């Protein structure tokens, strides 16, 4: 009955990136004074499903211009690998008990990106190929600082596998200890998910909605549906990584009832960024990151190195 | 790119055939190479040509599939005695291939055809430190799997190397085409013997290194290519000229020269091990080797290609930067030879 | 042509309590039942062989089984209050449950009488007695091949010295 | 020797093969290069994965990074072939094979 | 406070170790008997099997060596049937 | 059994069938995606999961990006599909019906004549026991690295800081 | 197996959101509707070269720091070792190099992104 | 002196780099100062993933504990009290 | 020219990481050490030559041990063998439901 179990996480997620969608038109439309959506709802609510239904039943052209097939597998990809993320997350109890799963979390964060480029590059467009292009350079300029970044905060817990690092915080919380790495992790996590101020990817009024255009309407579902399934888990993962609770083991369910809450009240921050500023350019995005974050991310990584000697403080896991 | 950064890259393909040289086990050997590589492109890239990128890039393409072939023969050697240390390899299909790799490594032919065309493309500093320091890593270790090493095998391409490296070297004008097929053919001498005697090897190496050093620094006293423009010398500085006739016949190893030297070892220790026939074939081809070293002393120095007018003024200045190495490569490339019982300090 | 123990002499009646309840007494357990035990596996690192060292290898079995035998009779209800509380966990994590181990700990301390070993001290490595030889040779091998001469006298002048080709001296 | 390893030989042998038949552009050749390496890293891997031969269990890792950084050097070199054409291997200056 | 609660769990991680090193001898000793008994009954099965050939020295060890060995869990798992071997090899890195 | 292992190698070949022919080096560079994800779940199988994680992070997840730049940089109007050619679709087929003969040697059962033997049946019958404490060989044989291997950690760190050095002086000579 | 398992389902599920894209609105495509954009008026031409060294010129530093990290990946097991003084150095040395190395690429000019 | 001045002009320019350097040659510099590096090493030594075998006896020896836990071998109640 | 500058300073730098044996960190047995060990025990002042003689059987054993060349063949054997039994012959009931889960 491990298929029910895997089908009762696919689910319910989807159903949470649909809501996702709506209540990012709602507070960032209460950021404008301006009421989100409503008419429909009544309080909105039946929206989502309604938008979905208004996109699989338009027309998805398949363009003369671009090859069929890389047209297709992209998009199918990102759904994929999005999904595929999120099996081995601790709620409390791992789906699965990858003995080393945070470094997945790192492998498929990084084929994301890569649907992306042919994403871009089957599309033909002109705007498809430079939007593209420009994506892959911030994507994977912020992939470097982020593992090494993620990498400093693990020496401490123990080991890579995930369930400890509930066990590691068992009071104080990892975010007193080192919350500076907790802010680059914030921001590599606001631009490797390509969001608010490192805007690209999409581009929009710069680009038209970047790389994405030339798709339609099921293949643009599956982008837009995969961009926000990342955001709510690079969410949900800062959340467990840098939060910890109390977990008595005889109510797990307990645990879960504070988790979303310490995710969710990440997610709806990246909209209340969204409301608040403007996106940075492609030249001073991979200038800050060259030039600044990274050298802090290194210092900081000798010192936290360094800790664990120094303090004799070293963690237990073998 | 300034001295500073110069000297540290060519330091560091010291160090990364240093490291060949120092280290057992394999892994660090083919890190040597590894290493070498790295620091090897970047030094032929100075001055920057159209010409000299391709030609820059036909060096890494082959080094690099050399490369790989040797690492995949060491695996397969591991997978079949599991082992790490030098010593012999324990699997002919794999030792096959480390030989091959490495005589990509060397530029052996039939392997041959990239070393007379890089060093077309490159200035004959790069040139005569590609002709020289390159040459020792592979054979550096190649004496340390001498015990194990399918004689048929690489004798064949020690011959093979002799003729190739004869045939093409008739036909070039341009030196350093000719200096390419100088070095791909004395190859065949030193990996000819290889399987017999290491010592004779090295004792030939010394020799070769040496006189490739009298030559480009000969050529680079005197910034002469193609062979005409090497004709003009002889009345400006006309020593130097009559100074590569005679480094060039020690490179064709007239008796009294040092040059005679490797061969006449090399045919004592083939002799011992019978083999009477292949040191007779390949002492007749070195004379093939020889002539165009006639030829290029006929454009130079034993007569008088028409000087150009424009040459006077270059009398009144003298060559200048002078390179303090020079002499004694000369003297003892050449005059070396009543010297010969002195190799067995290579024992 | 392997020599083997029949199927039947290797036979003993088998320890079969679960890993969880095993491991909420084991601690104890070490520091009760020891000389058969470390006889044992000092028997089994010096001959490698199995075999040698199976006979030990059941008179441990039958020294745990005595063990939990003197278990049974008395401490028992808070053992099974102890296990039980462990065996939930699926980490086995001792620090879960803990204070069951008061009940446990002190109810042998008192009525079985004997205290329970600190965190610091199994781990030492314990001097044993045995009157079995230690084996001749446990990779049973071979020969020695025999080594070379390292055979030297002194460096008398080489008889004409350089003796290749026309050199003289 | 088990099957699976002459399979992996054997997808060596076809990523040599692949490099050697060699043809156009040459960037073809930089990614056959690379699954070569890529091949030898597996076979080396599973290999010391097999006997417990645990001190080796660092060189993969170092293999797959010397390896990896001769092929980034590789890229740029195409980029100077590449800055003066718009690369293909049918262009070649030098003479004498 | 990472110090104090990192020290701490490194405590009770050490008296752990005590745990199990208290508790591995007596499993050295089952997976002992089980092996031999595994190796005798596949042997017996050999001798049923390959009886019928009239050239074959049953149960010879391919080795010169005298010694033990502990055998490649494949032979010792000669016969046994798919979902035993599934359980034996794979079991463990498949399991979650 | 599932013969999964074996079967991943198969597919894995056959990614390098599509691979090492030669169609547009974007597609290639799909082929070793498929090669890719292919390893690392083979080296899966035997456990040594780090490493399998390592080439389907630092490989897939580096290189063939920035082979996804180089295509930008060359691409050239048409690039051709492995359907596009006739030397290189011909080349396709011609890897398939090798490997396949491969196969049906495994079918035949019988130790490979090609090369040098194999052995033949499945790859669960090397496996030996995998008995250890609360670590995995892995774990601490690649921890090793630092304490214990001090070296090679000198001439890798040399080596990727004088190759940083010569991309620079490839570079900035135009 | 696990996670094979899940791997099959995500995909398959999404094959199947695909499939249900395509083989549903059943309405007409036909040429210049499946032109592609170009804002309006048609593209002067297919996408070609947009080249420059830019791009390498760092994207290549990234790839010889992601082969760094890689090595810096073993360091939360390594600290466990028994000894730390014969490690730490080394702990340090690499990312000295790393810093070491930006720092080089940070004053020659090399590093102007974009 | 007029060196520290130009730390003004940094601090004043560049001090995301400024920190950096000084956390990161800190991290250098400091450790070799701290005693409890002395115990941080020793605590992986009292960590056992192996197991500790046995030793025959011959003649005393005899700081050896021939078990139960005599108290011969080391003391680990040092840690214990940390 | 092998230079071994490595072992007259003694740096020992490189040769750690030579050999199936030869110390790993805590201990790990080496799969083959056995035959190994005896095998370079076996290997000293015979040096090279002679070795690949005498000590001949060991390394045979040795090798035996890397690959379980030959158990694979007979194995191998065995069960190609028992499919010409296979309606000749049941086989084993106990495989099935036998005591081996009893047997821990
Ligand atoms: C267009 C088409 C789009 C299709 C998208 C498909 C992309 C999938 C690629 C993802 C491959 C990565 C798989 C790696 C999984 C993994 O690492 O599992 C971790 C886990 C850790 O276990 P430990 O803790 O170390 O051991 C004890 C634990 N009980 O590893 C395991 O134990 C399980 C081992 C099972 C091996 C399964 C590997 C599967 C690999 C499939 C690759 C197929 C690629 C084909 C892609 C085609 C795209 C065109
Ligand atoms: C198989 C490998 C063994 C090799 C077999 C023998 C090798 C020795 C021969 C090596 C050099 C032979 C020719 C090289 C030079 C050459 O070809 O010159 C041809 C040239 C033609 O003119 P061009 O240069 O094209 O231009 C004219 C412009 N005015 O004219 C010449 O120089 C030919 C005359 C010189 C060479 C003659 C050498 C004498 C015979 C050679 C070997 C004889 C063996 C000795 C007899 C004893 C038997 C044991």
């Amino acid at each position: 009955m491990f298929m029910i179990n895997i089908l009762s996480l696919i689910i319910p997620i989807l159903l949470a990136v649909a809501f996702l969608t709506l209540v990012e038109r709602k507070v960032l439309g209460y950021m404008q004074l301006r009421k989100g959506p409503n008419v429909v709802g009544p309080y909105g609510l039946l929206q989502p499903i309604a938008d979905a239904l208004k996109l699989f039943t338009k027309e998805p052209l398949r363009p003369a211009t671009s090859s069929i097939s890389m047209f297709i597998i992209a998009p199918i990809l990102a759904l994929s690998l999005a999904l595929t993320m999120w099996v081995p997350l601790p709620m409390p109890y791992p789906l699965i008990n990858m003995n080393l799963g945070v470094l997945f979390m790192l492998a498929m964060s990084s084929l994301a990106v890569y649907s992306i480029l042919w994403s871009g590059w089957a599309s033909n467009s002109k705007y498809a190929l430079i939007g593209a292009l420009r994506a892959v350079a911030q994507t994977i300029s912020y992939e470097v600082t982020l593992a090494i970044i993620l990498l400093s905060v693990l020496l401490m817990n123990g080991s890579y596998t995930l369930s400890t690092l509930i066990t590691t915080q068992e009071h104080i919380w990892m975010i007193f200890t080192s919350w500076p790495l907790a802010m680059m992790w914030f921001i590599s996590t606001l631009a490797e998910t390509n969001r608010a101020p490192f805007d690209l990817t999409e581009g929009e009024s710069e680009l038209v909605s970047g790389f994405n255009v030339e798709y339609a309407a099921g293949p643009f579902a599956m982008f837009f549906m995969a961009e926000y399934a990342n955001i709510i888990m690079m969410n949900a993962f800062t959340a467990i990584l840098f939060l910890g609770a109390s977990h008595d083991p005889h109510t797990p369910e307990l645990y879960t009832i504070n988790f979303v809450l310490k995710t969710l009240a990440l997610t709806i921050t990246f909209l209340w960024i969204r409301a608040s500023y403007p996106r940075f350019r492609y030249d001073q995005l991979m200038h800050l990151l060259w030039k600044s974050f990274l050298p802090l991310t290194l210092a900081l990584c000798m010192w936290h190195i360094s800790l664990p000697i120094m303090t004799a403080s070293i963690p237990p896991q073998s | 790119m300034n001295p500073i950064i110069y000297t540290t890259l060519i330091m560091t393909v010291m160090s990364g055939t240093m490291l060949v040289m120092i280290s057992s086990h394999w892994l660090l050997i083919w890190i040597g190479f590894e290493m070498n590589l790295l620091a090897m492109i970047p030094v032929l890239m100075k001055n920057f040509n159209p010409r000299a990128t391709e030609a820059a890039t036909k060096y890494f393409l082959t080094q690099a599939t050399a490369s790989m072939m040797l690492m995949m023969a060491i695996i397969i050697n591991l997978l079949y005695s599991g082992q790490w240390t030098i010593t012999k390899m324990f699997n002919p299909v794999a030792m096959t291939m480390m030989t091959m790799a490495l005589a990509m490594k060397l530029g052996l032919s039939p392997f041959h055809f990239w070393v007379p065309e890089v060093t077309q493309g490159i200035s004959l500093q790069a040139g005569l430190l590609l002709l020289t320091w390159q040459k020792l890593a592979p054979l550096s270790v190649l004496c340390q799997i001498s015990q194990s090493i399918n004689p048929n095998l690489m004798l064949t391409m020690a011959m093979l190397s002799i003729l190739i490296g004869g045939w093409g070297g008739l036909n070039q004008t341009q030196l350093r085409k000719i200096m390419a097929y100088s070095s791909i053919a004395h190859m065949g001498w030193m990996t000819a013997v290889l399987p017999y005697n290491t010592t004779m090897t090295i004792l030939n190496l010394l020799i070769y290194i040496t006189m490739t050093l009298a030559m480009f620094m000969l050529l680079i006293h005197s910034s002469a290519t193609t062979t005409l423009s090497l004709s003009h010398t002889w009345n400006k500085m006309p020593v130097i000229t009559s100074l590569m006739m005679v480094t060039l016949l020690s490179m064709g190893g007239l008796p009294p020269l040092s040059g005679f030297m490797p061969k006449w070892m090399i045919i004592q220790e083939m002799t011992k091990n019978e083999s009477i026939i292949m040191p007779t074939l390949m002492a007749m081809t070195a004379l093939l080797n020889l002539y165009f070293y006639m030829r290029l002393a006929y454009s130079s120095s034993l007569t008088m290609f028409p000087s150009t007018n424009n040459m006077k003024m270059k009398w009144q200045f003298e060559h200048t930067k002078q390179m303090k190495l020079l002499p004694t490569m000369i003297v003892l490339s050449t005059l070396v030879l009543p010297m010969t019982p002195a190799l067995s300090s290579l024992n | 042509i392997v020599e083997l123990p029949t199927l039947e002499d290797l036979k003993v009646q088998e320890v079969k309590v679960s890993s969880s309840v095993l491991k909420a007494a084991a601690h104890h357990y070490g520091a009760q039942c020891d000389k058969p035990n470390k006889e044992f596996m000092l028997c089994r690192w010096e001959e490698k062989d199995p075999r040698r060292c199976l006979e030990e290898g059941k008179l441990v079995n039958q020294c745990a089984l005595d063990f939990f035998r003197q278990i049974k009779r008395h401490c028992a209800e808070p053992f099974t209050e102890y296990w039980t509380c462990i065996d939930y966990s699926g980490l086995q994590l001792f620090r879960h449950c803990r204070k069951q181990q008061a009940k446990f700990d002190e109810c042998v301390l008192d009525k079985l009488g004997w205290v329970r070993p600190d965190l610091g001290e199994l781990s030492k490595v314990t001097k044993v007695k045995t009157d079995r030889p230690l084996p001749e040779n446990p990779y049973h091998s071979r020969a020695r091949p025999e080594p070379n001469p390292e055979a030297e006298g002194d460096l008398k002048p080489a008889k004409h010295g350089s003796r290749l080709f026309f050199w003289t001296m | 020797m088990p099957l699976v390893y002459m399979n992996i030989i054997m997808a060596f042998a076809i990523a040599l093969a692949g490099l050697l038949m060699y043809r156009s552009h040459l960037m073809s050749s930089l990614l056959c290069l690379e699954g070569m390496m890529l091949s030898l890293f597996i076979m080396s891997t599973l290999i010391i994965l097999n006997t417990h031969f645990t001190l080796a269990n660092m060189m993969p890792i170092i293999l797959l990074v010397f390896a990896a950084c001769e092929a980034a050097l590789g890229l740029s070199l195409l980029v100077m072939v590449s800055n003066t054409y718009g690369t293909d291997y049918v262009q070649n200056l030098n003479l004498l094979q | 406070s990472m110090m104090k609660w990192n020290r701490e769990r490194r405590r009770l991680q050490i008296e752990d170790f005590e745990a199990r090193i208290a508790l591995m001898p007596l499993f050295q000793a089952e997976k002992d008997r089980r092996v031999l008994q595994m190796l005798r009954e596949n042997l017996e099965e050999e001798a049923i099997i390959m009886k019928d050939v009239p050239d074959w020295k049953v149960g010879e060890s391919v080795f010169h060596t005298t010694r033990w060995v502990t055998p490649m869990m494949g032979e010792l798992y000669g016969l046994r049937t798919n979902e035993e071997i599934l359980s034996a090899t794979y079991g463990f890195i498949w399991y979650t | 059994t599932m013969y999964i292992a074996f079967i991943l190698s198969t597919i894995f070949v056959i990614g390098f069938v599509g691979f090492s022919s030669k169609p547009s080096p974007i597609y290639g560079g799909l082929g070793l995606i498929v090669s890719g994800g292919v390893g690392c779940g083979i080296v899966l199988n035997f456990g040594g999961s780090f490493l399998g994680l390592m080439v389907f992070l630092i490989y897939l997840g580096g290189m063939l990006v920035v082979f996804g730049y180089t295509t930008a940089m060359a691409t050239e109007m048409y690039p051709e599909v492995w359907v596009s050619n006739k030397t290189v679709f011909g080349a396709f087929v011609s890897g398939l019906m090798m490997e396949f003969c491969m196969v049906y040697y495994a079918l035949k059962e019988e130790e490979v004549e090609i090369i040098f033997k194999f052995n033949g049946l499945g790859d669960w019958v090397i496996y030996d026991t995998g008995d250890s404490g609360f670590f995995s060989e892995e774990a601490m044989g690649i921890a090793a690295l630092y304490s214990y291997g001090t070296w090679l950690v000198i001439v890798t760190g040399w080596s990727l800081l004088i190759g940083v050095v010569v991309i620079m002086e490839i570079t900035r000579g135009n | 197996m696990n996670i094979m398992l899940t791997l099959l389902t995500n995909v398959t599920l999404a094959s199947l959101l695909v499939l249900i894209a395509f083989w549903l609105p059943q309405l007409n495509a036909y040429s210049e509707k499946t032109s592609p954009y170009e804002c309006g008026f048609d593209p002067m031409g297919s996408a070609r070269l947009p080249f420059s060294m830019k791009f390498f010129l760092v994207a290549i530093t990234f790839l010889l720091f992601d082969l760094e990290i890689a090595l810096l990946l073993p360091l939360p097991w390594a600290s466990q070792t028994n000894n730390l003084k014969t490690m730490l150095t080394m702990a340090l040395f690499l990312l000295i190099l790393l810093a070491a190395s930006l720092a080089y690429e940070w004053t020659q000019k090399g590093l102007e992104w974009a | 002196g007029r060196i520290a001045s130009f730390l003004k002009n940094a601090w004043a320019k560049e001090p995301v780099l400024v920190a950096s350097f000084a956390i990161g040659g800190l991290a250098i510099i400091l450790p070799s100062l701290s005693p409890y590096t002395n115990y941080a090493i020793r605590i992986n030594r009292a960590t056992p993933y192996n197991y500790p075998v046995p030793l025959r006896d011959d003649g005393n020896m005899p700081d050896v504990p021939s078990h139960p836990q005599d108290p011969q071998g080391p003391s680990l109640e040092w840690l214990k009290n940390l | 020219p092998f230079f071994d500058v490595q072992k007259r300073l003694g740096l020992d730098l490189d040769r750690w990481m030579t050999i199936q044996s030869a110390e790993q960190p805590h201990k790990i047995p080496g799969r083959c050490h056995a035959f190994e060990k005896e095998w370079i025990e076996c290997a000293h002042g015979i040096g090279g030559i002679r070795a690949e003689k005498e000590c001949k059987i060991e390394f045979d054993d040795f090798v035996e041990c890397l690959l379980r060349q030959k158990t694979m063949k007979r194995l191998s054997a065995i069960k190609r063998q028992r499919d010409k039994l296979i309606k000749e012959g049941k086989y084993t009931p106990p495989p099935h439901h036998l005591g081996k889960e009893d047997p821990r």
